[PDB]
């Protein structure tokens, strides 16, 4: 059972294999998996229910396998369309910004997002 | 009229147009006669003069002059003296509303504002009274129910409440009757339904015997027997 | 920089991708003023 | 006069009726969006609670409360304010963070001592993660949330779609995560500072849910209240209408009498 | 029964109604219908009161209903204007106060020397749109002692008789009551003048105390109404008031109130009408009768 | 045109305006100006009506515009009061109802015996603060059938003519409406009706249905604006209304409606003067013409 929920949408909140990018690297959850808490990093997420796979671009969040086999994924913005150039333009601007200013951390997040997007 | 009633024995019905114009005319004659006009510019003899007109209208042993009057109340102020004098004479009121006509109901008579003073139980018969009271209650509840039922949603209706809605909307359509005179005017042959059969019709509709038949199969129908036929044709 | 502030910034960045909706834009644009208060006086309103 | 002062006042009442009508309808429209949000938010919340429950959730303090900048949302503002006052008797000197003006003012009256942080510029919008995130971030930095061994959040739970019961719930501190037997029901290594991360994340996620519940209660209350207003205004239309009618008749009579008096001479 | 300014047809129905209830034989009807000439209408109450005074001056007790003095007012207005006496206040002639007052004070409870005659005046005033601040009604209110204002809203909302209790007073009424109906009377007028307040603020925090009062108030209100043209015995009124005052009836759900009254009365008559016969003649409820009634009422309450 | 109580200077402007539009060649202006004596003012509409009768009697048609009978009333008042004839309500003569009725009944559409002629009439009444309750307005309103009620707010809001369509009725109405214009304007009545109801919603979060109505209503309001002293042809009334009815104009930006209108007219005049001439001469809108008309509107909407 997968519970994948966002503030403004609710997705999978059964599912067979879920592939997650986590503080602990990358984690895949299949059936019984020991109950965990993981911070989800800004991510490309794949959720597979049977052979069907849906691919989500995710702003990071939290993942918590519950001991009752409920994979609580909470994230702010997760689909395929979310990945679907402008971000590269933005990163250039944001990089210039790092020179003066928290904004540095923002731009760092942007490098991660651009790379993560580029990965798709 | 009195020649018809007294001297031809016939029961007759005499229409009068605006009784506002009766008052207005009387008011002028007073002023012309130079009499001091009384309250709210109305003849001092207002009550008595109307009294003569509306006491010559009466049921004699030979006949009866029934009178339909048209009251075009000024300013819509029922508190005005001219309406008051009229209301004293009136026995029943038929309140044809245009809202009702706008609900496609011809007759245009607003059932909730149509009231009679000889709607008394003894007078109209106990059975008729009970049936009438139920139809009034049904419609009254229906109107109130529709106020928040429409806004909140029709699904909010209880089983009992939508039973009332079902009966009521069927009664509302069943009210629609084409008129013989207006056979041409609507294009639909009229229906005249006798009083005994009116009681019978509403009794059945209240018990929802035929309620399981479309509302537009009750639209513009005649008596209860008639709408059995219309139901069949509508379905066909 | 709180962890969820970090995540928040990422979420805003993520709609920059080409395909967009008003509710998203509203989720990426809001203003307020956090105002301090004393044990009384209110240090000057500073935009959130 | 009599006549004109009646008429202008009646016109005022009419216009008021029109406005209360308008608001009530618009409120229904706005309410629909609010309710939708509240569902999604509550679902998200349930996932966080899934951890806390299964973990065993066993616990100066913090009090956070939410009521919009704007009023005329019925007694949402003051029923919650009253419920703060009772539990601020309970607390010794807890610091109240008031998210939005209406509750801020009422609480300020009750104690000006306890009010340390307050927000403003929230209510007009429907709550969004952006707002919550920033509010949370400032809550951590400004109020140093960890100092408080227990946090409590106040909001208005929209009990039924015609009712609102002011409600509170306790936000679980990082200490809670630490001393809960959540190692026995979940697994983390130690490299992650899961208390310091999960605390922060659920600080906002819990607050956002509370904001959503509240926003829905506010708009719902506003609809209910403005509807009751329309009814009260209607009654006043009828009451002044009778006055108008009487006044109109009286004017005719009084003027007429003057004419008669002149004519008589 | 003085019928002034009433439809000659309607009056003929009234006469027939009275003869249907075979009541004509103890009553006189004076009639000055709408058709009848305005000076006759003007003189119509005064003449009727002369007839009444003959009974009063037999020392015998009588009653006179002047329905409607408002129609006398319109008549006197007409007459005055047709005499071209300058228009009075509100266009009602200025001697209108004298007209009503001279009429009204001829109804009286005399002294023992005069053999204590009665002639009870109940005059019927037709308030235009229920305007209780209008020259003709107020002048009458000032003349009479006590008024029984009736309210349209309640009438419409099926309380017949619609006795508005905000605007009904009796300024010499409590002396009238037989001791039984003083004892059972428990100032329900006060209680339901708390019910009016309770339902005033029903439309804030509705405390259980207010709710309890509301529950009683509502239940009492249901009890009061009585179908028109069916009057009830004085004896029968004693238990009904007892029930409500002693809160025995308060507890019966609103739906079964109608049942409760008829059934209660039937129950009492079947159970022992002896108690009611005693209170009818004695005209007082002894401590024993009060207890016996408490017991009997408790007996009905159970069933 | 019957100029009643109007300053000689104002009527000079009227005469001058008539001369500008060279309309004297079918006009008659009966003038009783302010200066003219109160008997002349009294008889001025009456005199005028007689002038109309010759045309009517000859079986022709004509239009007599009594402007304004409100000032006629004042003159009759002046006469009656000065002749000490009994005064009446609002110090207006008792037979003022009779005066107005006498004038207003001498206009009609006659039988085919009488050569089918008529005298159309259009009385003008000046409302003192919009008080239709006022005695002279109430009387006239009763006598007349149909009213057009201009409203000050609309005038200020630049809707010229300022006709308040809520307060305009025409009992005879559509009986004399041209068939073409009748066909394409049932919708227009209904749309405007919705626009009135949906008016108050003008102040945020609004249903799409409500917004569609709002868009239609605003564009329609602009369409019903007209430049004063520049009447438009019926053959150009019909196309414009068809467009609005078909919601073609809805898309057009609010500001651009005025320009769009004139352009549309010129576009029709150049492109489709076959259509215009057909509309005019047939006096009816054939389905085939309406087909073409939709096309023309579409083309114009595109550019």
């Amino acid at each position: 059972k997968l519970q994948f929920a966002l503030p403004h949408e609710t997705l999978y909140s059964e599912v067979t294999q879920v592939n997650l990018p986590a503080k602990s690297g990358r984690i895949g959850v299949l059936a019984n998996h020991v109950p965990t808490v993981e911070q989800l990093l800004p991510g490309v997420v794949e959720v597979m229910e049977g052979s069907n796979s849906k691919k989500f671009f995710i702003s990071g969040g939290f993942a918590t396998v519950q001991p009752d086999s409920q994979l609580c994924v909470t994230a702010i913005e997760a689909p395929l369309e979310s990945f679907s150039e402008n971000i590269k333009n933005l990163l250039a601007e944001a990089k210039k910004n790092v020179s003066s200013s928290r904004e540095a951390a923002e731009a760092a997040i942007q490098v991660e997002v651009l790379e993560n997007l580029q990965s798709v | 009229a009195e020649y018809f009633r007294d001297e031809e024995g016939q029961d007759v019905l005499l229409f009068i147009d605006n009784i506002f114009r009766f008052t207005q005319a009387g008011s002028e004659v007073s002023a012309l006669l130079g009499r001091i006009p009384s309250a709210v510019g109305y003849q001092p003899t207002l009550a008595t003069d109307m009294g003569l007109l509306q006491e010559r209208i009466t049921t004699t042993k030979k006949g009866s002059v029934t009178s339909v009057q048209a009251v075009y109340v000024p300013a819509d102020d029922l508190t005005d003296p001219a309406p008051a004098t009229t209301f004293a004479h009136l026995d029943a009121t038929t309140v044809l509303s245009r809202g009702i006509s706008e609900l496609g109901i011809y007759p245009a008579v607003d059932p909730l504002d149509s009231k009679s003073r000889l709607l008394d139980a003894a007078v109209v018969g106990q059975e008729h009274y009970d049936v009438a009271s139920k139809v009034q209650e049904t419609l009254q509840t229906y109107k109130s129910l529709q106020d928040i039922i429409a806004i909140l949603g029709m699904d909010e209706l209880s089983e009992q409440d939508k039973l009332t809605v079902e009966r009521a909307r069927k009664i509302q359509r069943f009210l629609s009757q084409p008129f013989a005179v207006a056979e041409v005017f609507t294009g639909i042959p009229g229906k005249l339904v006798r009083l005994k059969d009116t009681v019978a019709s509403f009794k059945a509709v209240l018990e929802g015997k035929y309620d399981n038949i479309p509302e537009h199969a009750f639209y513009m129908v005649g008596g209860i027997e008639d709408v059995v036929a219309k139901a069949e044709k509508l379905a066909a | 920089i709180s962890y969820a502030a970090y995540l928040n910034v990422a979420a805003q960045a993520i709609r920059s991708t080409e395909l967009q909706t008003a509710s998203v834009l509203n989720r990426s644009q809001t203003d307020a003023f956090y105002t301090q208060y004393k044990n009384a006086s209110e240090p000057t309103p500073i935009t959130k | 006069a009599t006549l004109k002062e009646v008429e202008m006042r009646l016109k005022s009442i009419k216009n008021i009726e029109k406005i209360t009508k308008t608001m009530k309808i618009v409120a229904s429209t706005r309410l629909s969006k609010a309710e939708k949000a509240k569902i999604s938010a509550k679902k998200m919340d349930e996932a966080e609670q899934l951890f806390y429950k299964n973990a065993e959730t066993k616990n100066k303090e913090l009090i956070v409360a939410i009521t919009s900048d704007k009023g005329l949302c019925g007694s949402i503002h003051s029923q919650l304010a009253k419920a703060v006052r009772r539990h601020l008797n309970d607390q010794p000197n807890a610091d109240i963070v008031t998210i939005g003006d209406k509750i801020k003012m009422q609480l300020l009256r009750t104690h000006p001592n306890n009010i340390k942080l307050s927000i403003n510029g929230i209510g007009k919008d429907a709550p969004t993660f952006q707002e919550s995130a920033l509010i949370a971030d400032k809550l951590l930095s400004v109020m140093k949330a960890g100092t408080y061994p227990k946090i409590s959040i106040f909001y208005n739970d929209p009990v039924s779609s015609l009712s609102f019961e002011p409600s509170e719930k306790p936000i679980f501190n990082a200490k809670t995560i630490e001393q809960s037997p959540s190692f026995g029901k979940f697994e983390i290594d130690t490299d992650a500072n899961v208390p310091r991360d999960l605390f922060e994340y659920t600080l906002a996620n819990q607050m956002l849910t509370a904001m959503a519940q509240g926003y829905a209660a506010e708009i719902s209350a506003r609809r209910n209240a403005m509807d009751n207003a329309s009814k009260n205004a209607g009654d006043m239309i009828n009451r002044y209408s009778i006055l108008y009618n009487r006044t109109r008749q009286a004017v005719i009579t009084n003027e007429l009498v003057d004419i008669i008096t002149g004519a008589s001479s | 029964y003085v019928a002034v300014g009433q439809k000659r047809s309607t009056v003929a129905q009234l006469v027939q109604t009275l003869e249907q209830h075979d009541a004509m034989k103890y009553s006189i009807i004076v009639a000055a219908t709408a058709s009848e000439a305005a000076p006759l209408q003007y003189l119509a109450p005064f003449t009727a009161a002369s007839i009444g005074e003959w009974f009063r001056d037999n020392g015998k007790h009588a009653l006179i209903v002047y329905d409607d003095l408002s129609k006398q007012a319109v008549a006197y207005r007409q007459l005055s204007l047709l005499l071209r006496r300058p228009p009075g206040r509100e266009a009602y002639p200025g001697d209108v106060f004298y007209l009503h007052s001279r009429l009204l004070e001829r109804a009286a409870k005399l002294s023992e020397k005069e053999g204590s005659g009665s002639l009870t005046a109940l005059p019927v005033i037709e308030t235009q749109g229920g305007d209780v601040s209008a020259y003709i009604p107020t002048n009458v209110i000032s003349i009479t002692d006590g008024q029984i204002f009736l309210e349209a809203e309640l009438f419409y909302k099926g309380i017949r008789p619609a006795i508005n209790v905000g605007l009904s007073v009796s300024r010499v009424g409590s002396a009238a009551q037989v001791k039984a109906l003083k004892q059972v009377a428990g100032s329900l007028k006060l209680f339901l003048a708390q019910y009016r307040e309770v339902a005033a603020f029903a439309q804030s925090d509705l405390d259980a105390s207010t709710k309890q009062t509301l529950v009683r108030g509502e239940r009492l209100t249901q009890l009061l109404k009585q179908n028109q043209y069916s009057p009830l015995a004085t004896e029968e009124q004693v238990p009904l008031i007892y029930a409500g005052v002693n809160g025995h009836l308060d507890g019966i759900e609103l739906s079964r109130i109608g049942e409760f009254e008829s059934s209660f009365l039937s129950y009492l008559k079947s159970n022992h009408n002896e108690l009611l016969t005693e209170i009818r003649e004695k005209g007082e409820l002894s401590k024993e009768l009060l207890a016996s009634l408490k017991s009997a009422t408790e007996s009905f309450v159970a069933t």
